[PDB]
């Protein structure tokens, strides 16, 4: 279901993203950033243009905020287009 | 609830509702005088079914209240049944709702962290719940807590 | 350097760093000054050793130095002591941080199509690294010239 | 000008549509409280007079520089007009209380007031204040709290003509601002 | 600089402030009379300051981030013994990425 | 050919790049509710209240907000002999208390851009908790005592910003009273002879 | 001083937010499993073991009005900070009113 | 995305207060209409295409966008209409099941507007295409229920505005 | 990404010369606290979730963001705390070992305090919790170690605010 | 992305009109130069390694941005160059062909000056780069035809500066 | 172990190993002669390191003991001292192989599901396993208690 299922360290699946999202939730992100790949250069794939700006859900913007920064991007601009905000009920 | 998250179901699949989603919609409205029936049974009881939901609790589980349990003394034990008035609160609430959607992104997503980085015994408050089952389906008739014990046993089984 | 391969290599695996890894940390750091002081001695040999290294990839390479080669002419001449020297400087941070980044960070990620879009034959520069470990054994005792020795040779094998 | 019937027409009229099914459930919620709204507008005018001698002087003892010589409630004239822009004023608010609407408060009391009252010199922020207070005692005669006078009524909630009568005081305040 | 030696501890005393009471003594007074003062200084003798305090961040650093790329302002120490120079020098840079040289 | 071309690439295309720019998804622009006015220089005793009163967390927040600013000439004309009456006692330092609800009735839920005011009367409670009127007819959109100087002013989250005229006090706000004395009575036998016995109750003595 | 009494109002609304609860554990039968008569083993819970007093006894106590009773505790410090700095600043100033 | 008794919970659970006589006053008139709203939608999902098809031929079908030149000229802008109408039919659908239009916003009005610029869709035609597409609407589910399909057509064409 | 020693062979690396006795001489410094930061990412590690049980007792535990409307009420929101948490204890570990604090801002302070005001989270109550956090920091790695974890916590509170 | 006969059909299109003699008439333009644009392309596919040594010996070799701190040091940045100076060859030939720059902006110009700057990449020494690169170009391809593929390179140095 | 990891690390980077990973097999397998000792002190020592290991667990914690906890009788107490006995063996793998890459994979890898899953409190065990640090420590020098201390409270780390 959602990613708090009691999962932390020791646990069986292995340690990794865990994000604060109810149940198919529907608060989503607007965000922009630059992400140079940092491996074209072994590797000679073809070029991507690296500066996007996309809607990321909040049930997986963590999990992506957390990976742009693995890879040395920088995030330029955030914010929460859809959802609401100190909502109990009616995230899903 | 019952209406939002049967349309999230069709709003995802790029469809209006079906028969099986309206027929739905329609027989939990003409069901609604009845809930707001249960959900007031247990609104004005939460003295007993709180007190008395903490009464087999500590006969059950006597290591929480005992001297090293996490609900020591006069200061936990008030917060151990202040936890209890929050869940009996959102039973009423799944009730009136017609589904644990309140239960689920309130005091159950997560719950295992929270505890577990509180130090208190989830299995325990787990058996606070059981103990507060008996009290709120004895205050209410055979159809009544076929519902109302209903949804505890589901937040008991998202609670271990 | 070393510990950022820690840091890292741990940071991806979301934990604390093991047992064995802050091993890695700590008997780097206690071997710190030995770079430090081993650096000292080659900073003060390097206009010592790049002449050696003009001694023998010239004498193995005339083909570079002839009229037509790459390296004819004294300004073409001129900077090719300059990469002898900032590979030199290269090491010296390797030798220090004691791991390869800044030998692959710098210097050899894409050393090839650098050197192919320059007309220096990628070859060559291969030698011309195994002619600078050659000159480094000289201005260097026994002692510390195999600890620098598996610095060298990682070039060689990143270029190849 | 317009009631709260024909201002949906003139909003029915700007998308070129007839008013159907959508609109008149506004209209006939309308008229349903409509025996409410005429207990409201009967609070106003039964107090009308003495509402208007409340309010200007409320505004007195607050800035009393009017009174003062110089000012401008200091000549007698001068003072007798500012009892009569009192009650125009809740003249006009309580037509935008029956009509419904705010158009008669915005085409005929508000029309051309601010370059009046700039031209005759009267002080702004006071004739806030003079309004103001009939706000504030029109919210309390129609939820029925005003401290001296108790007004019989069938008993329910009349919460959302308070909030409309101070929605057309604040009109008045800050097309005078 | 504090050169009122002439001035004591006795400056500001004003001796001739005098008050009547109708027909009678003119009864001096030396009431010092303080003025709209404020005394117009900062960091002052104690701290003030019981908790609530972390309102500390670097400079910008421009595009990089910052403290990252502080390898254009260092100092130095040395410089090589080769070191062919630039010749076309197409401005100094703004640090030459938000990478550093250990990219 | 049209005047009003349009965006896109390839056949059926009017020789103008998808979304005007080549950009389907603009980033935004803006900064913030609070840096919007920083930059704008006329609300700095907006901002500075903001900050001090812990108000400026709420309007940090994502949600579509409609907040009528008030310029400092509106804060500068405060020094009504009326006004300053139920606002004064707010500068003593102690009374932070009614500064969050008075600067709370100036935020709206909602992103209501003047054009959405077209001839148009509609209410609103604000985050402080009662309710607002705005009011746009005859281009003079009002929210309750505003007059709004200053049209909209487009910011981070989908959030508008309106110049306004003067402050809006809430409805229902009583303003605190001024620091006074507590008093005690100095007799006791000046209060027994204060209260009624029951033989005078029914008019037994006089 | 005018944020303490906001820290103070805090500890109110805390306390009125587990009354109805406070009061209803108040008549349960909280029996533990040791620590209060010596026949049952109770291990480390004789006392308490090995250093886990605190430096205090209050802080080791968990609780919504024992958390903001140390924000009163922390905010109080530097209110009476302050206040004994500006008695030794009104010395100096009468110090100084002994020379004119 | 919340329905009306969603917001009745938040509303009431934002407080921390339980649900007194006034959140169960409004949730008592939501199920009122209850019945009302699913025939509502009832009709809607079967009328989809009928009215889409009726909304067009009365609003905008022979106008100049229609032409060439025209914001609409072309097969592929033409079919994007009709998808970009059901939308606006659909998701006032479920504002009208949920009762509250905080799902609209959530997944329609944000970026909306800012979106049709960057395209250069005329907003003028598109909210008078959904005035249409409400005229229509009142056609079908009756009165009240237009009234209650209609009240979020407007919320709608405000935002979008 | 960079250590101590990362950024001392940058600087010395981006003007081409080689690592002179000032280069050297502050990176004898870090290897001298090389021992130290190793034992303090020991216990830190050890006890981890320890120091977060502490630090929101101490600082957030009972406050009324703990409460109903509170930023901090359900347990979706409580849970995300802690797991928030962990990253800036563990994140200031990671600057403790390196000596340099641009993993910090590299991987945690960019689009952070960007991040909590989409959120609504409170920048003054997350603060204090780093602030109470660092203090039982110091508690199990000492004076001096604490020192140097106690470097980062601000730095992360300096960004943050 | 359209060349020159699809921005011609377009145009045509978009009134509605058929292709009359104006439309035609810069089709028949266009058509007389297929023939030189092939023998362009043909070349520049043979030297393209040749073009880029040229052109980047030429501008920004020994400059300083190819020594220690300037923005081309490292090997990973030096092979991003010619990496980088291998689509504007690559795609002002096909603008070449095509006869029409919409490619560029399309797949090259949009998002490109806005992220050089995040990188920190030079602009002023990429359109040097560029016209160094452009004036190689004329020598292989010819006078006429050097014109026609010169034409897009300032275009992309037009719209990246 | 770090020979295995330090290979499979090398292994997906398509690498051979730099200095810095050979230049540490090199230094651990120097170290081998040290760590046998170590190990060699805990592996006849597990009489005490248990068994004084469950007293401190029981004197901290008499709940789990005490009848209703998990380790109640003289059944489930033996089986309580038999995990430890688990744990502490798995501390002497670690210290041979110079990594908690044994303790890792056995042990430690979905413990608490299994804890869980048999209703024994995981951080019971965590007290278990701290008592029996400070009696292991108690036994070596300060050089050596460094290590074998540093592999128990990876142990605790993860057990919670
Ligand atoms: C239909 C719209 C309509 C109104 C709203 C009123 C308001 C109004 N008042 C006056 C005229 C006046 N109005 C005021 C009023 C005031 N001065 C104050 O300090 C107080 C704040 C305020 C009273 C509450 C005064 C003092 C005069 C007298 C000016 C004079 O006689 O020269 C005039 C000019 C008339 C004239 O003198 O010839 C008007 C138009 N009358 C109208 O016909
Ligand atoms: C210095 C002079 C001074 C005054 C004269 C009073 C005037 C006054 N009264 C009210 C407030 C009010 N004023 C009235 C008016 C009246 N009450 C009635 O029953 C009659 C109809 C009418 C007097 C003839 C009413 C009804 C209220 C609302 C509350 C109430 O009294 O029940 C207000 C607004 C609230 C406030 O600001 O306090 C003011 C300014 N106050 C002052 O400070
Ligand atoms: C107890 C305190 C005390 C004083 C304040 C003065 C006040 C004062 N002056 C004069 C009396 C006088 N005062 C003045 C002075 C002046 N007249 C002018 O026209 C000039 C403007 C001004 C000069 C500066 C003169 C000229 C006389 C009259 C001659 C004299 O008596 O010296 C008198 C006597 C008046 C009388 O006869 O009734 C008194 C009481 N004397 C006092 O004993
Ligand atoms: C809500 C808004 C608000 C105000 C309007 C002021 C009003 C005000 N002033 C004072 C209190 C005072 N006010 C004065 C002022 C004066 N006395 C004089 O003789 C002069 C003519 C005049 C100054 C020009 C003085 C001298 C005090 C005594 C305290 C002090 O000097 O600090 C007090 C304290 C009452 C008391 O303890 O006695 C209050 C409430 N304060 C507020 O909070
Ligand atoms: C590694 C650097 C880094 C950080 C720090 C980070 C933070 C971060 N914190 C989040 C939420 C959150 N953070 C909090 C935190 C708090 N509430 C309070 O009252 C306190 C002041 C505070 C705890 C100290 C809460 C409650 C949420 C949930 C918000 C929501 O559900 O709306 C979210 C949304 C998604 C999710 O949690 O799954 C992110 C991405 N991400 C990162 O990559
Ligand atoms: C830090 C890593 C690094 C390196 C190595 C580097 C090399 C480099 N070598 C160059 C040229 C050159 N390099 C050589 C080199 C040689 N001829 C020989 O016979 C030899 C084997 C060899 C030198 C030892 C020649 C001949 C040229 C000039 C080619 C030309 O422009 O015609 C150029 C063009 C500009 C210049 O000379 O500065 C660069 C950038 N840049 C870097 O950032
Ligand atoms: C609505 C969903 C929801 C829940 C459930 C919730 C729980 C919650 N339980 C708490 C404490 C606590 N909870 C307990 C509970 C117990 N002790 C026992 O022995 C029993 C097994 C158990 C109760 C039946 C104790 C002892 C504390 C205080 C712990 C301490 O002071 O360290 C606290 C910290 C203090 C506070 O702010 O109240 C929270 C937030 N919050 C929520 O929003
Ligand atoms: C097809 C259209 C298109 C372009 C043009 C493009 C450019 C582009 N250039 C990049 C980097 C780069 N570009 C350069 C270029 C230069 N340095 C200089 O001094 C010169 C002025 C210039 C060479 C002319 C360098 C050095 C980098 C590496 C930057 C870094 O590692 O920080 C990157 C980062 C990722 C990567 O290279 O893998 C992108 C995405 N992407 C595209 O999709
Ligand atoms: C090598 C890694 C490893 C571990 C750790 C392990 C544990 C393990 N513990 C068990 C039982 C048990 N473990 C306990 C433990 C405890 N009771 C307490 O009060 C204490 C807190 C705690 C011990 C310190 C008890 C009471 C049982 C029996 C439970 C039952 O009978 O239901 C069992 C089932 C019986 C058995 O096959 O032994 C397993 C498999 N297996 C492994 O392979």
């Amino acid at each position: 279901a959602y990613d708090m299922d009691g999962t932390g360290a020791g646990s069986l699946e292995p340690r990794g993203i865990k994000s604060s999202a109810v149940e198919k939730d529907s608060r989503c992100f607007k965000v922009t950033f630059v992400l140079p790949s940092q491996s074209r250069l072994y590797t000679f794939r073809e070029l991507q243009n690296v500066y996007t700006t996309k809607m990321v859900p909040f049930s997986s913007w963590y999990a992506e905020q957390q990976r742009i920064q693995k890879m040395g991007g920088k995030i330029l601009k955030v914010e929460l287009v859809a959802g609401g905000q100190m909502r109990s009920v009616g995230n899903q | 609830s019952i209406v939002t998250k049967s349309i999230v179901n069709a709003d995802a699949e790029a469809r209006y509702l079906s028969p099986g989603e309206l027929d739905r919609i329609k027989s939990f409205v003409l069901s609604g005088q009845r809930r707001l029936r249960i959900a007031q049974t247990l609104t004005e009881n939460r003295e007993r079914i709180v007190k008395q939901g903490g009464q087999q609790l500590f006969q059950r589980r006597p290591d929480v209240v005992s001297p090293g349990g996490n609900a020591y003394g006069e200061e936990m034990t008030a917060t151990c049944l202040r936890d209890l008035d929050y869940y009996l609160r959102l039973v009423t609430y799944g009730i009136i709702a017609g589904d644990v959607t309140p239960i689920e992104e309130i005091g159950l997503v997560g719950v295992k962290e929270m505890y577990s980085a509180l130090g208190t015994p989830i299995s325990g408050v787990a058996e606070g719940i059981r103990c507060m089952k008996d009290v709120a389906c004895s205050l209410l008739s055979g159809e009544d807590a076929a519902e109302v014990g209903f949804y505890f046993d589901y937040t008991l089984a998202a609670m271990q | 350097s070393l510990v950022t391969q820690v840091i890292l290599s741990a940071d991806d695996e979301l934990r604390y760093p093991t047992a064995g890894e802050l091993e890695t940390i700590s008997s780097y750091l206690k071997t710190g000054e030995y770079r430090i002081r081993l650096i000292s001695i080659l900073q003060g040999k390097e206009q010592e050793i790049i002449r050696l290294a003009s001694k023998k990839i010239f004498q193995l390479h005339p083909e570079y130095i002839a009229p037509g080669g790459n390296a004819s002419g004294a300004r073409q001449r001129a900077l090719c002591l300059r990469d002898y020297g900032w590979y030199l400087r290269l090491i010296t941070y390797a030798i220090l941080a004691g791991d390869k980044e800044p030998l692959e960070k710098i210097g050899i990620i894409g050393v090839r199509e650098m050197y192919n879009s320059l007309g220096v034959p990628i070859i060559g520069m291969i030698d011309a690294i195994k002619c600078l470990k050659e000159a480094t054994v000289e201005v260097i005792s026994q002692e510390e010239e195999d600890f620098v020795a598996p610095y060298y040779d990682y070039i060689i094998q990143g270029m190849s | 000008m317009l009631d709260a019937f024909s201002r949906v027409v003139v909003n029915s009229d700007a998308k070129a549509a007839y008013v159907g099914g959508s609109d008149l459930q506004a209209l006939k919620s309308f008229i349903a409280d409509g025996n409410k709204r005429l207990d409201a507008v009967n609070s106003i005018v039964s107090n009308a007079s003495c509402m208007v001698s409340d309010a200007v002087s409320g505004m007195i003892c607050e800035n009393p520089g009017l009174i003062s010589p110089g000012g401008n409630c200091y000549t007698n004239r001068r003072m007798a007009a500012c009892l009569r822009d009192g009650e125009i004023i809740l003249r006009y608010v309580s037509y935008a209380l029956l009509a419904g609407d705010a158009s008669v408060l915005e085409d005929r009391c508000l029309n051309g007031l601010k370059e009046t009252y700039i031209a005759l010199g009267v002080p702004t922020n006071s004739s806030i204040r003079a309004v103001s207070i009939m706000k504030a005692q029109a919210v309390a005669f129609i939820t029925n709290t005003a401290t001296e006078r108790k007004m019989s009524f069938a008993a329910g909630d009349c919460t959302s003509l308070a909030s409309e009568v101070a929605s057309y005081f604040d009109r008045v305040g800050a097309a005078i601002s | 600089d504090v050169v009122n030696a002439a001035y004591p501890k006795n400056i500001k005393n004003k001796a001739p402030v005098i008050s009547f009471d109708g027909k009678k003594g003119v009864k001096l007074e030396m009431v010092t009379l303080q003025t709209f003062a404020g005394d117009d200084s900062e960091d002052t003798l104690f701290d003030y300051s019981s908790g609530k305090f972390m309102p500390q961040k670097p400079a910008d650093m421009g595009i990089a981030w910052p403290s990252g790329d502080g390898r254009q302002a260092e100092m130095k120490g040395g410089k090589g013994s080769f070191n062919q120079p630039d010749l076309r020098k197409y401005g100094p840079f703004p640090d030459f990425l938000k990478r550093s040289m250990d990219l | 050919r049209t005047a009003y071309p349009y965006t896109g690439s390839g056949y059926g295309s009017a020789g103008v790049p998808y979304g005007q720019d080549t950009y389907g998804y603009k980033a935004t622009t803006a900064k913030s509710i609070t840096e919007t006015a920083a930059q704008a220089g006329v609300f700095n005793t907006f901002v500075k209240l903001l900050n001090e009163s812990g108000v400026e967390k709420l309007v940090e927040q994502a949600g579509p907000y409609t907040v009528f600013a008030p310029t400092d000439d509106a804060f500068a004309a405060l020094l009504e002999p009326h006004s300053f009456n139920k606002l004064a006692t707010l500068l003593r330092p102690e009374n932070n208390d009614a500064l969050r609800k008075v600067l709370m009735h100036h935020v709206i839920p909602g992103a209501f851009t003047s054009a959405s005011l077209m001839d148009r009367a509609v209410t609103v409670k604000s985050l402080a908790g009662e309710p607002i009127s705005i009011m746009g007819l005859n281009k003079l959109v009002t929210a309750g005592t505003a007059k709004v100087v200053r049209a909209d002013v487009p910011c981070a989250n989908g959030c508008i910003i309106h110049a306004v005229s003067s402050v809006i006090i809430p409805p229902n706000y009583v303003p605190v009273p001024q620091p006074t004395k507590p008093v005690f009575p100095r007799s006791v036998i000046a209060e027994i002879a204060k209260l009624p016995t029951p033989r005078q109750a029914l008019g037994l003595d006089p | 001083q005018i944020e303490l009494d906001a820290a103070y109002t805090s500890l109110a609304s805390s306390r009125a937010f587990l009354a109805p609860f406070a009061a209803m554990a108040a008549d349960m039968d909280i029996r533990p499993l040791y620590g209060k008569n010596p026949q049952v083993f109770a291990g480390q819970f004789l006392g308490v073991g090995a250093g886990q007093w605190g430096k205090t006894g209050a802080d080791t106590v968990r609780g919504r009005s024992r958390r903001v009773a140390a924000d009163i505790g922390v905010k109080e410090f530097q209110l009476e900070r302050v206040k004994q700095l500006v008695v030794d600043l009104q010395r100096a100033l009468a110090l100084e009113d002994a020379e004119a | 995305m919340q329905d009306a008794i969603t917001s009745v919970i938040n509303a009431a659970d934002v407080q921390g207060k339980y649900l007194d006589a006034n959140s169960v006053e409004k949730l008592r008139g939501y199920f009122q209409t209850g019945e009302l709203r699913v025939r509502a939608a009832a009709t809607i999902a079967a009328n989809a295409a009928t009215i889409i098809k009726e909304a067009v031929a009365k609003s905008l079908l022979y106008s100049d966008i229609t032409r060439p030149g025209g914001n609409m000229y072309t097969t592929r802008r033409y079919a994007a209409c009709i998808r970009d109408l059901d939308y606006y039919l659909r998701y006032a659908t479920y504002g009208m099941l949920a009762g509250d239009p905080s799902i609209l916003d959530e997944r329609v009005l944000n970026g909306l507007k800012e979106t049709y610029n960057s395209l250069g869709v005329p907003i003028g035609a598109t909210i008078q295409a959904i005035q249409a597409m409400k005229e229509v609407t009142g056609s079908l589910v009756g009165s009240d229920a237009g009234k209650e399909m209609g009240l979020y057509f407007d919320y709608i064409c405000s935002g979008l505005s």
